[PDB]
């Protein structure tokens, strides 16, 4: 059950020089795990970028190179360019099959970083009526993408209960909106009191918690 | 000039089945390794498997082997994806693509949606302002597309309507939210689900206690 | 044979 570990996000600008690394959870990666480097650009776009550790795929820009760090495979772009704003997906070979990182949003900075106002929606009466309760978190017009919602129900912290989406950046100001959603039934709803969202940015000095009281205004 | 034209695809049920086509021209296609490899919402890049121009060598990751078969017809320069009484964790984008030192070529991508539901409207339920901002939940509906506008299409700028997630339910969930100037106006959402003739209009004012 | 991803 290999893992293959990529840092999450990693923040670059044009014109500089960023290196992702791709760790195997079985001990050093080695010229026999052939370390592959896919790209994935928005509307699920991919290119293949590096194969065999150190392989450029032909017509890949010569400013993409790989190597071994350590103990580690190691993906280094020289020279960054706006359009290299990506996820970045490592495979290791083990034996007989590919397994895939988690990937590194990697964030080529456009714009100063605007941090999400935040707006938490606790669920309608008429939505109680049907037997189930929605609370929406909503993170409006945030730079860069990276962002964590976390839910905190009487102060439990929540999973497994919530689901994320997130808008097309936008054209013209490179923000994003992104909404978090904590559904539960309405029998697990009535059971707590404080509903509360937690949102960390960039642009935040301290991470932004949004509350209510169930049953209050 | 290299194209890997996918076909194929769609909507089945858990325990089902169903094979994924992937045309390629442009290239020497019985030369070339082929792979198959999935996308789905909120996970990364997963690798199915691989098979090789002579079709000798078929690999897959060792948790799909079950549920995933792959062949290759090189007279027909086609390669194939069988799918094995998929289960819901199926759900996923699909590609093919094909090596050369690297995963060189890439198909358009397949959808293939795993879900037991029956087609069903949504219900519409008001997200309460309290810049001010204020929706409307749109939530258990199935097929996917549903249509939300405010006001009759009249109100357009600040309006974020956010992708459709798959429930675990095999529903589909979806909020759009606008951001106003803490007027009061009215406030409308039209939600619009062909599939099952919904048409549903919400206006969504501030909770009264 | 072209080049595959892995040896």
């Amino acid at each position: 059950q290999a893992v293959v570990t990529q840092e999450s996000a990693l923040t670059t600008s044009p014109g500089e020089t960023v290196t992702l690394t791709c760790r195997s959870s079985t001990g050093a990666v080695i010229t026999s795990n052939y370390a592959n480097w896919v790209q994935e650009k928005p509307d699920h776009l991919f290119t293949g970028l590096i194969g065999r550790t150190y392989n450029r795929v032909p017509g890949v820009p010569a400013r993409f190179s790989g190597s071994l760090i350590g103990d580690k495979a190691a993906l280094t772009i020289t020279g960054a360019q706006t359009e290299d704003e990506a996820i970045y997906f490592c495979a290791l070979w083990y034996s007989n099959h590919f397994v895939f990182g988690g990937g590194t949003k990697l964030t080529v900075l456009k714009r100063t970083v605007a941090a999400p106002s935040v707006f938490i929606f606790p669920p309608s009466d008429e939505q109680l009526k049907s037997g189930t309760a929605s609370v929406v978190c909503l993170l409006n017009n945030f730079y860069p993408r990276e962002a964590k919602v976390q839910w905190k129900v009487d102060n439990a912290l929540q999973s497994g209960n919530s689901q994320e989406s997130v808008t097309e950046q936008d054209s013209k100001d490179s923000t994003y909106s992104l909404s978090s959603t904590l559904t539960l039934s309405k029998a697990d709803y009535e059971k707590h009191k404080v509903y509360a969202c937690e949102v960390t940015h960039q642009g935040l000095s301290s991470p932004v918690t949004k509350s209510f009281n169930r049953g209050e205004c | 000039e290299v194209k890997l034209h996918q076909s194929g695809g769609g909507l089945v049920q858990p325990g089902g089945f169903l094979k994924i086509s992937c045309v390629v021209s442009g290239i020497d296609f019985s030369r070339y390794w082929m792979s198959w490899v999935r996308r789905a919402p909120g996970k990364g890049l997963e690798w199915i498997g691989e098979i090789t121009p002579d079709s000798n060598t078929i690999n897959y990751v060792p948790s799909l082997k079950d549920n995933f078969g792959i062949s290759r017809d090189n007279a027909k320069n086609t390669l194939f994806l069988q799918m094995t009484k998929v289960r819901s964790e199926d759900t996923a984008l699909y590609f093919c693509a094909s090596y050369y030192e690297g995963f060189a070529y890439w198909g358009q991508g397949t959808l293939v949606t795993v879900s037991a539901a029956s087609t069903k409207g949504p219900s519409v339920f008001p997200l309460a302002p309290s810049t001010a901002a204020l929706g409307c939940l749109v939530k258990d509906y199935f097929p996917e597309p549903v249509t939300v506008s405010w006001n009759s299409g009249a109100l357009t700028s600040g309006v974020h309507t956010f992708p459709a997630v798959l429930q675990s339910s095999g529903l589909y969930s979806l909020s759009s939210v606008v951001t106003v100037p803490s007027s009061s106006q009215t406030y409308i959402c039209n939600v619009n689900h062909k599939p099952s003739n919904t048409k549903v209009d919400k206006k969504v004012e501030p909770k009264s206690c | 044979t072209a080049p595959p991803a892995h040896g």
